[PDB]
RNA sequence: CAUGCUUGAGGUUCUAACUCUGGUCCGUAAUCCGGAUCGAGGACAGUGUAUGGUGGGCAGUUUGACUGGGGCGGUCUCCUCCUAAAGAGUAACGGAGGAGUACGAAGGUGCGCUCAGACCGGUCGGAAAUCGGUCGCAGAGUAUAAAGGCAAAAGCGCGCUUGACUGCGAGACAGACACGUCGAGCAGGUACGAAAGUAGGUCUUAGUGAUCCGGUGGUUCUGUAUGGAAGGGCCAUCGCU
RNA sequence: UCGCUGUGAAGAUGCAGUGUAUCCGCGGCUAGACGGAAAGACCCCGUGAACCUUUACUGUAGCUUUGCACUGGACUUUGA
RNA sequence: UUAAAAACACAGCACUCUGCAAACACGAAAGUGGACGUAUAGGGUGUGACGCCUGCCCGGUGCCGGAAGGUUAAUUGAUGG
RNA sequence: AACCCACUCCCGUUGAAAAGGUAGGGGAUGACUUGUGGAUCGGAGUGAAAGGCUAAUCAAGCUCGGAGAUAGCUGGUUCUC
RNA sequence: AAUGGGUCAGCGACUUAUAUUCAGUGGCAAGCUUAACCGUAUAGGGUAGGCGUAGCGAAAGCGAGUCUUAAUAGGGCGUU
């Protein structure tokens, strides 16, 4: 049959032509004593590790 | 401890700023200036409830 | 995913954002492709008389990317800029 | 037994040796106080780091007074 | 107040619903069951549905790891020193100590100043209070353990102040990942100083908890025929010994 | 298909050195072949299983409270 | 089918429930047992001929009684937004 | 004595026997033993109660299905350079 | 002196289906390819659909650019 797609892999790791983006973490909440410096930071987007590419492609069922 | 509360710009804006104070030492609330980004220009921070 | 019971990336990162609907019924035309018509007229019906775009598109966009061909007239349909130029620049004019 | 405690290691020391090539930016030395002193073209971060403004190449001198130990940036 | 019209609650009473594992007549050759009629109870009891209490009577499960075998005891995250063999890193139920904070000034800046201790002289103190002189060089101090630092003092005092700023950020250190650390410089607006300038918290290294879910403040995003709204997205921020 | 002393996955018929000893039965005895028999029952482990207990967790049969329905008339007390 | 006993039963004793369509038990229910019995009866629990006896505690947990006052479900829907 | 049972020793243990035999032993008019027919059973029955018995099987019978349950655990895995 | 095998003969353990990714080897090529289904039935038709030629942004959207931002500054991703 058809490969099922990880439903919460989907929500976090949108497909672009130079990777994968995701948000950070630690920016849920707890936030007043971050310094701002830190949170700044934490406000993109990332691509995927090198490393972490293959078990994350297995689960969107991309490879 | 030290409670967290909120500074309020005294602009029209909704910016505010986040920090803790000691609520028993110092009762009495905080004016300061602080930069408000939305109309960028220093204005009166004044103290609010974080809840 | 699994990981040996550590918290797996899939569960470790936050969602972010949202599917838009209405980019459902949208599709993009390059320049190179507006030769491929039968004559001399680019609508929404005419590009699916060939096989530009899927028959359930309803928005067509135009977008610089190759050179175009003859002249050709647009029907409801947008361009770029740069895409614009090079179409008025080849006797092609752009009406509706 | 009541003493299986530690902390983890901070890997400190120097990053750079004396003749090193090195550009603007580049951290030299890990600290905790100044066991170094940031001589010329050199700056100094609020945890001690000495970090290199200028480019060049490192030269270690022990000069001055108090017998301090400088790090400083001087053109190849 | 006097009534009228409802309607909450209680008590009494009636018969006509319902109930009778009470009598006698019939179906009938029958201690079942029906129908008829006397007797009794009676809008109660009882059953359906909705709901609170009780409920190992019964059921599906959970009840950590390390460990000089398991159990008992102890430990489980973070910081400092030794072990650790003069770069980094390096184990043991190895040897020793701390943390789960504090501060609107204990932050910024300009200006100004040096401690502990000893001795001599001096009214109640007398070894030690405040004072004057000489020596002293950090044996003091640093919000808090220890280590590394401290004269441009990073220690101490005063005036003004909010840079404990917003958007970033060349370049590095660390590092399986997720995280972490330092930071010149540019743009906006500031604060101290005559000015060169300094300021993106505190001498440094502990003072911490991912995602999911839910709440609050904004928003030229989206919003299931359309205009809105509900809901969702984005930015900020709260709730986990 | 020998003994002894060493060695050796640490208690040797089979390895090393050495000593003994023609080849093959029968009647007896059980010291060894870690002899045969039963994938140890004691002990630990498995994010195994059964059954039992309770003020472990979550439920539930049964029992019980009240609203509505089957369910009506009258009088009286009583609040809006 | 490795335990015949000091284990179980027992007559006697006590507590407690049950007014009959009884309590209780088996049954989605009809019904059946209890019992064609009726508190000198029936069920449950403990003790265990007989003799002398069976002391103190109602704070805990259970059971029984009380009903004033606090909390307290479905239900109802004033008010505000 | 018959009949019902099963306290002791020995034998037997590849047995004559998947629980016996020879010697001794207990009850033997009773809460006795026994023939024929019948009723109750699988989270169920029955039990003078040993967790005993329910066809040599019982801390939940046998049989057929779900079913090739699951097995981070043992075992095995076949010609040549 | 840890497991397994008394011996022989025969049998006995990496498969198949559907979705994919990489490599090798071919057909076409800015295009490539059909699925159900028709059919003279391995031909031929059927290009609905799928992938590619453009990306960035959570999105509206803009497009060789775009996002962040007061910023045509810087930076991320992309482009001959
Ligand atoms: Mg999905
Ligand atoms: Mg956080
Ligand atoms: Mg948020
Ligand atoms: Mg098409
Ligand atoms: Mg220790
Ligand atoms: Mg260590
Ligand atoms: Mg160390
Ligand atoms: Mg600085
Ligand atoms: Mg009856
Ligand atoms: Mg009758
Ligand atoms: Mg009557
Ligand atoms: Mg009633
Ligand atoms: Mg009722
Ligand atoms: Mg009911
Ligand atoms: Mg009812
Ligand atoms: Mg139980
Ligand atoms: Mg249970
Ligand atoms: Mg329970
Ligand atoms: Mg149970
Ligand atoms: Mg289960
Ligand atoms: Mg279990
Ligand atoms: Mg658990
Ligand atoms: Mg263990
Ligand atoms: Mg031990
Ligand atoms: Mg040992
Ligand atoms: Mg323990
Ligand atoms: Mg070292
Ligand atoms: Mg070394
Ligand atoms: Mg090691
Ligand atoms: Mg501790
Ligand atoms: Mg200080
Ligand atoms: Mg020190
Ligand atoms: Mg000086
Ligand atoms: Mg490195
Ligand atoms: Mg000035
Ligand atoms: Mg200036
Ligand atoms: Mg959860
Ligand atoms: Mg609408
Ligand atoms: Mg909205
Ligand atoms: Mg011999
Ligand atoms: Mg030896
Ligand atoms: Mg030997
Ligand atoms: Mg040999
Ligand atoms: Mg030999
Ligand atoms: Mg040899
Ligand atoms: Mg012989
Ligand atoms: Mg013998
Ligand atoms: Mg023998
Ligand atoms: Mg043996
Ligand atoms: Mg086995
Ligand atoms: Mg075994
Ligand atoms: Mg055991
Ligand atoms: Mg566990
Ligand atoms: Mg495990
Ligand atoms: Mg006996
Ligand atoms: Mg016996
Ligand atoms: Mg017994
Ligand atoms: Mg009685
Ligand atoms: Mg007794
Ligand atoms: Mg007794
Ligand atoms: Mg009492
Ligand atoms: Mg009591
Ligand atoms: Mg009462
Ligand atoms: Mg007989
Ligand atoms: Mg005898
Ligand atoms: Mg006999
Ligand atoms: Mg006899
Ligand atoms: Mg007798
Ligand atoms: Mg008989
Ligand atoms: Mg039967
Ligand atoms: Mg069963
Ligand atoms: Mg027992
Ligand atoms: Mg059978
Ligand atoms: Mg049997
Ligand atoms: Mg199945
Ligand atoms: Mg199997
Ligand atoms: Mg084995
Ligand atoms: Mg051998
Ligand atoms: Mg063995
Ligand atoms: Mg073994
Ligand atoms: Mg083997
Ligand atoms: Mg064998
Ligand atoms: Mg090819
Ligand atoms: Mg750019
Ligand atoms: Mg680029």
């Amino acid at each position: 049959p058809k490969m099922k797609t990880k439903s919460g892999a989907a929500k976090r790791f949108k497909k672009t032509a130079g990777g994968l983006k995701h948000k950070h973490a630690f920016k849920s909440h707890i936030l007043t004593k971050m310094t701002t410096k830190r949170k700044r930071q934490l406000r993109g987007t990332s691509m995927l590790n090198k490393s972490d590419v293959a078990r994350v492609e297995r689960s969107l069922r991309l490879r | 401890m030290r409670e967290l509360i909120r500074l309020v710009s005294s602009a029209g804006t909704g910016h505010f700023y986040t920090t803790d104070k000691n609520k028993r030492t110092k009762p009495e609330k905080i004016e300061i200036k602080k930069y408000d980004p939305v109309v960028r220009q220093h204005v009166i921070y004044k103290e609010a409830k974080i809840k | 995913g699994f990981e040996g019971g550590q918290q797996p990336l899939h569960r470790r990162l936050p969602k972010f954002g949202f599917v838009s609907l209405k980019a459902m019924d949208r599709a993009e035309v390059r320049t190179s492709e507006l030769a491929k018509v039968e004559g001399d007229v680019v609508s929404l019906q005419t590009l699916k008389d060939a096989n530009l775009i899927n028959q359930h598109v309803q928005r067509v966009k135009v977008m610089l990317s190759g050179e175009v061909g003859r002249a050709v007239t647009l029907k409801g349909i947008a361009a770029t800029k740069g895409a614009r130029a090079a179409i008025e620049a080849a006797g092609g004019k752009f009406e509706d | 037994t009541r003493n299986g405690r530690d902390s983890e290691s901070k890997r400190l020391g120097v990053k750079l040796f004396g003749g090193q090539a090195v550009k603007a930016g580049n951290i030299l030395v890990r600290q905790r106080g100044t066991k170094f002193h940031a001589g010329y073209g050199v700056g100094l971060g609020k945890d001690h780091t000495l970090f290199a403004k200028v480019d060049g190449v490192v030269k270690f001198e022990t000069k001055g007074a108090f017998g301090r130990k400088y790090v400083s940036i001087v053109a190849a």
